[PDB]
């Protein structure tokens, strides 16, 4: 029974703790970095302009 | 009219040596073949003027082609007559019937209601959808959005709310005003069949735009719609209720043009100005103080990812009133329409129901279904974890209260129309399954009336 | 030309969206409003490159262009102080928006129609408080006027003004009659009981005071866990839905102050028909007087035209100033400075500008900073030397939620409150939807004293208890997500049920119950005090061998009746303190 | 003879362009002569031809191009320095702001100042106790060093920097520090807490306090730390004074760079920020340290929030490529209720090596700092791994570690804000900490000390 406590735990603990911090980590990332893409494209067409 | 084209570089086109031009100005240009394609001033400067052609500037010669400039907006042709016609998203007709002869021409970007004249949004109107009517009520004026997500019978819904809609007490002053943004042909042909099959069109006007139409013919789609409504609406004294679908497809065409502008890409990729176009908008719903008749929107948007984060939905969030949720735990079920009334919310609701508008039990019964529901799906949600043996007798009955909420209450089928009465009638039979002692939301005065 | 000559007429050359270009300037500066095109919309010059301007139309440009004249005004953005602003709702540029519908006859915002702000042929009894011959400078009371059955609109000597009175006399007036006159340095000045400013320069004061005084606002969350001090500032970020209209109402309805400038800045426009509506119908039972005669409103609605936005925040906080300036204590409400600052950006991606972050111009930091910089309590000019506030409420609206976005971490760098709004409370019907882990007051330990002292009991300590219980609470809520509640030490079981309390019977609050709406600081007192005491007598009684399951059963009544104590009226506060006596009383039984 | 111009070709924000003009230096201090009289400090940034790109300080709402002049000082923005400025208040220019006497300049100085030749420096190795356990053992603080506070807003970093500057100290000497505050965009709250801890404890009239306020124009701010570095420099090597220099917030310092760059429309490097803020940083940061010869001495303590709470922004990441370590203060640390929530394991002294030891702190200085630096990384670790797998889950050493790390940051890094402890008295409770983990474990310490001190 104890053991099945301590499994149960670490299911629900990566369940619900660890796997979602990654998977909107991961989600974060991959916007923050097209999001600077984005950035870095438009500073270049203005230094192009000027 | 000026034969003095200057540059033409994309979709952007500089016209030199003009005069008394003014800003979104639309123009025309008669290319050397003869052919005309309309366009519209993004800067005017100088003698020079910037011009943004909506079929393109593929084939143009700027020796031989001329531009004539019209001293006017974007217009649409109103009249009554536009009741029972299908048009495009400029407002030319696609329905083969006569040419409208308009009663007058209007800026499609309208005016803005001054607020002190403003009126509120009242009364009720009665959508047929159990789902909405009753925990979620859509009030005449208001701008009620649908948030789905690709896959999800939207359509579906769009179309039942469309024929279905109805106001109380009131013969032949009720209409609506569809608009379909880049949907697909065959997509365009279901509202369109639906649409006459059911006799809807008989009180309707239809703006269908399709997804191989021209990018600034997708943003102008919207706008034509508002003012044929705000027409019949503060005009003619109607209630008229616009329902516009897809605005994410309305949100990409702004993407691109916005693109074709060269200018700054904001969160996500969308323009800076996302949240004020948008409320050009949806603001232009509402009352106005001593007129008959109202304008009443419901948005509908795919939310990319099903992410409620997303600009579109997000935006859209901070200026429609409410929102009215479909998931795909529902849509799985079978359950039609699936609305998820917990995360779905209508902020003016009390302003369209109550007696005399609906039954005295609206509110009461509103409140106790909601809570009840939201204890059903926190039971369900711990049988799953820590077994059917974690559940205490009094949570066996809320799990099969939102069992049968789900599967009885909001899944009513995509064809059929609930009375506002039947609804809540239907809702009293659910929390007759209930222990009359744990009903604290519901004073006793309505408990020993309608509680069976 | 022709024989003739008048003033210098400027000719557009450019019209790019909000930005307009006039050449023929020259006689203009920085910062001066003129009329644009044949219309004459509204427009305010901020660049200039020789005699060519670049101006910034707060009205609609469409339908402009070239050719068109353009003529400055002279003045920069100023607005119009003096009897008659009370109870007013003005646009962006404070213009009138009941006289606009008036002279224009249309329930629609036309543009290129001036209107004087105030009424100028009503008639005000002015009542002189000085006597004739007496040295005045830049702030001192000449005399009053009550505009209001409460609120006497105090007539103080303009800025830049310094001398003796000459002649003063009390009587029935306009707003344009001389009522005093001055002998200056430079000659006789007359005085009007109105004054203009220019709504981008700060109202000068003498110093500026701690903000140490704890405004009330009835909502037991703020007045408790996160307080507002009169002079303070309270940023209110949230993802859509979360209610933050409600919570700006509720500050509105029934925060301690003597005037409120409520600034609907690019927001929904039936929020503003709700509060012109609402406010005229909410009346204090003493004063006999509603919310609408303290209330000055702005509105520039989410699809007016955007350059206003910026307009109606400055066109608020210098009203505010202004009555700050008579000893007054003011709140200044802005929903949303997000939409300001989206107004700026507008502008920023016209001028063909570099931006800092988010596409946002790198000046919006400061323009922020300059903002909440205004507000505080403050030494008002004068010799009277008297003191005024002004109290910033500030919405922002972060896209997604996300509070990392630049305009709430550029506001949360200047303010010391910060109360942050949840979207999964507002779902949960948990209202107000104020994240109390989340959300900080910098004020809490100065206000700790200050409650302390007025109450003569441990009010700091009763405050940092139930905050302590919350975060015990958000700790253990993770235990039991992971090996559930029945692995819970029957001490921490407690603590879930005493939070669960605080969050239900404290915490929540309904705007819309005539009782619980509002909340007094004793009531408050007395309803926290009788839950944290349900905890301490229910731990005590743990040690003393008590099981959680038999106090929690047996205390089915007295619990409930906490439940409830929020909706005890005032008068009837014997009924709240009561409990304290019933609980030590259940749990003795318990014991035995 | 006074060069002035009545030829402004254009005006745009902070920005300002004279056509027509001679003999103009590159970063020239310039007036302008507004048409109502009133006077607008100003600096030359760019000269071509007879063209001048100027900065106003004030910026330039209500100028009218024709009717203003502008005139050229011949020389760059300078401070008028005395040891008269001890015990006053100057704003962002320098100028007085307490409304006292007039001071009468020693001499001018240009606020750039000069590059220490670096072999005349002094290599600052004197210790500095500042009270706080967290610095004097593990982050020490040393005499003519750079240390920044790493912090956030609504963090602690006011009351940080006033204990540090209530508690420093040298060892065996009976000196003190001459406070020289530079006050950059804070609002009023901010900068009058320190005015009133620096009256409440006389430091008042040790000090000199250069205000720019939040509601003060955000160019000012650009010459606001130089004044102060300025100040600063000429009182410890021309005064002999050992100088403690206390900069905040920098943030504000880098977002006015940032607004003149992209005023300037200059080529944006990340996020607007320059490609010269790294160059530009330093040029104050490296304005600290002890001279050969020279008595005197600047130790610099700047302040800056790190924007998102990300120190790999520009600014805190830029700083401490720069700066002599960091002080990283955590909101997490904040909430626990830690006074200072000062998180050691980001923080940094570079300094702490030939400023401690024996004669002078202790000769078990350096060991014990490893040894609780190392256990406390391990014993955070182990918390953070029993708070999602529970406490049954780890090893029975590593909740040892786990009891350790909770006991070091409520007792150890937890100190209050207005403790003095001796570097007597934190190294003696360092060995206090260590003594409830096993000897084998201390493997950064050798047997030598461990008999000596080891309970």
């Amino acid at each position: 029974a104890e053991e099945i406590e301590k499994t149960r735990r670490r299911v629900n603990a990566l369940e619900y703790m660890t796997i979602p911090q990654l998977e909107e980590t991961i989600y974060y990332i991959k916007m923050k970095l097209e999001e600077n893409e984005r950035a870095e494209v438009t500073r270049l067409i203005k230094v192009k302009n000027m | 009219e000026y034969r003095t084209i200057k540059e033409v570089v994309g979709p952007l086109m500089a016209v030199e040596k003009v005069s008394g031009v003014k800003y979104e100005e639309l123009i025309e240009v008669r290319m050397q073949n003869g052919e005309i394609r309309r366009g519209q001033v993004l800067e005017v400067q100088e003698d020079k003027a910037m011009v943004q052609i909506f079929e393109g500037t593929s084939g143009i010669n700027l020796k031989n082609s001329s531009v004539r400039f019209l001293g006017h907006p974007l217009q649409l042709g109103v009249s009554e007559d536009m009741i029972g016609r299908v048009f495009d998203g400029l407002g030319r007709p696609k329905d083969n019937g006569p040419e409208i002869l308009p009663e007058k021409y209007l800026d499609i970007n309208g005016e803005v209601i001054n607020p002190i004249a403003r009126d509120y949004p009242d009364e009720f109107i009665q959508t047929g959808i159990s789902a909405i009517d009753h925990l979620n009520t859509l009030v005449r004026g208001q701008k009620l959005p649908v948030f789905s997500g690709s896959g999800l019978p939207h359509k579906e819904l769009a179309a039942q709310i469309a024929r279905q809609a109805t106001v109380l007490d009131s013969s032949d002053d009720f209409a609506v005003v569809f608009a379909a943004i880049g949907i697909t042909f065959e997509e365009a042909e279901f509202f369109m069949e639906d649409f006459r099959q059911t006799g809807a069109i008989d009180r309707s006007v239809m703006f269908m735009n399709l997804a191989n139409d021209p990018a600034i013919e997708r943003i102008a789609t919207p706008r034509m719609a508002l003012t044929a409504a705000e027409y019949l609406a503060y005009e003619k004294g109607m209630h008229v209720l616009v329902i516009m679908t897809d605005m994410t497809n309305y949100a990409e065409a702004l993407r691109e043009i916005s693109a074709a502008r060269r200018e700054v890409p904001g969160r996500r990729g969308y323009p800076g100005y996302l949240y004020t176009n948008l409320a050009t908008l949806f603001e232009r719903a509402g009352r106005i103080r001593g007129l008959k008749g109202s304008v009443t929107q419901i948005p509908i948007l795919t939310m990319p990812e099903d992410d409620k984060t997303h600009p579109i939905p997000d935006l859209t969030g901070y200026i429609t009133e409410g929102q009215i949720i479909l998931t795909r735990e529902l849509y799985k079920s079978g359950i039609q329409p699936p609305i998820d009334v917990l995360p779905s919310l209508s902020r003016l609701k009390d302003k369209g129901t109550g007696a005399g508008k609906t039954r005295e039990d609206h509110a009461a019964t509103m409140n106790q279904l909601f809570a009840a529901y939201a204890q059903g799906k926190q039971a369900k949600e711990l049988a799953v974890v820590l077994g059917e043996s974690a559940l205490s007798d009094i949570d066996k009955i809320y799990a099969k209260f939102a069992e049968r909420f789900e599967n009885e209450y909001v899944n009513q089928g995509f064809y059929t129309n609930r009375t506002i009465t039947e609804t809540l009638d239907l809702g009293w039979e659910l929390l007759a399954m209930l222990p009359r002692t744990e009903l604290k939301r519901i004073k006793d005065d309505l408990l020993d009336k309608y509680l069976p | 030309s022709s024989g003739s000559s008048g003033m210098q007429i400027g000719k557009i050359i450019k019209v790019s969206g909000p930005l307009v270009m006039a050449e023929n300037m020259s006689e203009a500066s920085i910062q001066d409003m003129c009329l644009v095109g044949d219309l004459g919309v509204i427009g305010e010059i901020i660049e200039m490159r020789q005699d060519v301007a670049s101006i910034q139309v707060y009205e609609e440009t469409s339908g402009i262009g070239p050719g068109e004249p353009v003529r400055s005004t002279g003045e920069a953005l100023s607005v119009e102080l003096g009897p008659g602003i009370i109870s007013q709702m003005f646009d962006g540029i404070q213009r009138p928006l009941d006289t606009f519908m008036e002279v224009t006859q249309s329930n629609f915002l036309g543009r290129g129609v001036q209107l004087p702000a105030l009424d100028h042929e009503k008639q005000w009894w002015f009542e002189a408080t000085i006597e004739e011959g007496t040295e005045v400078s830049a702030g001192d009371i000449i005399g009053y006027v009550d505009e209001t059955k409460i609120i006497q609109h105090k007539i103080m000597v303009p800025n830049g003004i310094k001398g003796t009175v000459q002649k003063i006399e009390s009587g029935s007036f306009t707003i344009d009659d001389p009522i005093c006159v001055i002998e200056t340095e430079q000659g006789l000045k007359e005085l009007t009981m109105m004054q203009k400013w220019p709504v981008r320069r700060g109202r000068p004061i003498k110093q500026k005071l701690n903000p140490d005084v704890p405004m009330i606002t009835g909502q037991r969350v703020i007045d408790t866990f996160f307080p507002v001090t009169k002079g303070g500032a309270a940023a209110v970020p949230g993802p859509f839905g979360a209610g933050k209209t409600v919570v700006q109402h509720q500050i509105a309805k029934w925060s301690d102050v003597d005037l409120v400038v409520y600034v609907g800045c690019g927001e929904r426009g039936n929020e503003m028909t709700d509060v012109v509506n609402e406010f005229p119908e909410l009346i204090d039972p003493n004063t006999g007087e509603s919310l609408m005669e303290r209330t000055v409103l702005i509105a520039n609605t989410s699809n007016m035209p955007v350059a206003a936005r910026e307009a109606s925040i400055y066109t608020g906080i210098t009203i505010a100033e202004y009555f700050r300036d008579m000893g007054y204590d003011v709140a200044i409400m802005a929903d949303s400075t997000s939409r300001w600052a989206e107004a700026l950006r507008e502008m920023s991606g016209r001028l063909e500008e570099m931006p800092g972050d988010e596409g946002y111009p790198a000046y919006l930091g400061s323009r922020l900073a300059e903002y909440y910089e205004r507000s505080g309590r403050v030494i008002a000019l004068g010799s009277d030397q008297r003191e005024g506030s002004i109290t910033a409420i500030s919405a922002v609206s972060p896209s997604g939620g996300d509070i990392s976005e630049p305009v709430t971490q550029n506001t949360l760098r200047v303010v010391k409150v910060f109360w942050g709004l949840d979207s999964s409370l507002a779902q949960k019907r948990h209202f107000p939807s104020i994240n109390w882990i989340q959300s900080y007051s910098l004020y809490s330990t100065e206000v700790g004293r200050y409650m302390d002292q007025i109450l003569q009991q441990d009010w700091s300590d009763m405050v940092t208890e139930g905050m302590r219980i919350l975060q015990e609470e958000e700790q253990l809520n993770e235990i039991v997500r992971l090996v559930g509640i029945d692995s819970l030490s029957d001490n921490d079981r407690l603590t879930l049920e005493v939070a669960k309390s605080i969050r239900e019977d404290y915490l929540q609050q309904n705007a819309f119950d005539d009782v619980d709406t509002f909340t007094s600081r004793e009531k408050q007192f007395n309803m926290l005090k009788v839950i944290l005491t349900f905890g301490k007598e229910a731990r005590k009684a743990l040690s003393l061998g008590a099981y959680f399951n038999e106090i929690m059963e047996g205390t089915v009544a007295v619990r409930e009746r906490i439940s409830r104590s929020k909706y005890i009226p005032e008068e009837e506060l014997a009924k709240i303190s009561s409990i304290n006596e019933e609980i030590k009383e259940t749990i003795q039984l318990i014991v035995s």
